[PDB]
């Protein structure tokens, strides 16, 4: 299970949850605000991570892990076929 | 003995849910496949290969 | 020459965090009560 | 040649969705089944709650 | 542009794992038993509401 996977299975975990009604229990009243907005300010986060965040983070790992597949290696020596000018270039 | 049943009966279910997934999967890809076929048909030099 | 090594260690960080980055978790499936065993535990706190 | 597998496809495509029809009704009688059972259990239940009392 | 790949790719991830979610969730309310108070003439009619 990847580090990603781990916030996924929270994000789908708390997006599932259902906000309580304990109106028949005034004993709770408190308990049922507390639950509800703790709640919803989660599945907003979760959403967060899942429409924006992940694919941010994948996106920029894409582009850094492309490039440096290709640049794989520093020239330390004047490559065959290049001037000065141009290796330092 | 018949919560016994009702858990076999429910496995049977997600079994039979997933097969039901399966068989779209395939009946979409096909669609996809006679697309392609289609358009392949009726067009013409790299756009015929593109689609083929 | 220090670069083309930094490079090297460059391309482990990168593997690294896509490594972090892959996998698509699958569904979990909780266990919430059936009305059988909610009636028990309920029958359990008042007879006792 | 591609006509003719196009229209081998269309075939198959028409038998795979008349498969997934035919696996709604076998959905259907295990979700049926299964309510039944579930029903069976819970009625039980009562009857011993009951005579537990 | 990855990103476009990427978006095209979380799009999907998201909206398969919420329809095994959902999907689950409606085999479950599919097996949902009805309830009976045939023993309350009180309460016939809250048990046609219920059902239905």
């Amino acid at each position: 299970a990847s580090q990603a996977m781990q916030i996924q299975t929270y994000c789908n975990s708390v997006k599932q949850q259902v906000p309580v009604d304990f109106s028949q229990f005034p004993n709770l009243k408190d308990n049922q605000t507390q639950i509800n907005q703790g709640l919803d300010l989660a599945k907003g986060h979760a959403d967060l991570y899942l429409n924006t965040i992940q694919p941010q983070i994948i996106t920029n790992i894409s582009n850094i892990s492309n490039y440096f597949a290709l640049q794989n290696a520093i020239p330390a020596v004047l490559p065959p076929g290049s001037t000065k000018a141009q290796w330092l270039r | 003995g018949y919560k016994g049943l009702q858990v076999q009966a429910q496995n049977a279910v997600t079994a039979a849910t997933q097969m039901s997934n399966a068989w779209d999967s395939l009946t979409s890809d096909l669609g996809s496949l006679i697309t392609d076929l289609d358009k392949g048909i009726t067009s013409g030099d790299d756009i015929r290969q593109l689609w083929l | 020459t220090a670069a083309d090594t930094t490079v090297k260690t460059v391309l482990t960080d990168v593997t690294t965090i896509k490594a972090q980055m892959a996998g698509v978790s699958p569904l979990q499936v909780p266990q919430t009560d059936t009305i059988a065993n909610f009636v028990a535990r309920l029958a359990a706190l008042e007879h006792h | 040649q591609l006509s003719v597998i196009k229209e081998q496809a269309t075939e198959y495509q028409r038998l795979s969705s008349d498969t997934r029809l035919v696996i709604v009704n076998l959905n259907n009688n295990l979700i049926t089944d299964s309510s039944n059972f579930q029903g069976i259990v819970v009625n039980l239940n009562s009857k011993v709650q009951g005579d537990n009392g | 542009t990855n990103a476009t790949t990427i978006t095209m790719d979380q799009g999907m991830a998201n909206q398969a794992s919420q329809a095994m979610q959902i999907q689950t969730y409606c085999n479950s309310v599919k097996q949902q038993v009805p309830v009976d108070f045939s023993q309350f003439p009180n309460l016939k009619d809250n048990q046609t509401q219920i059902n239905q």
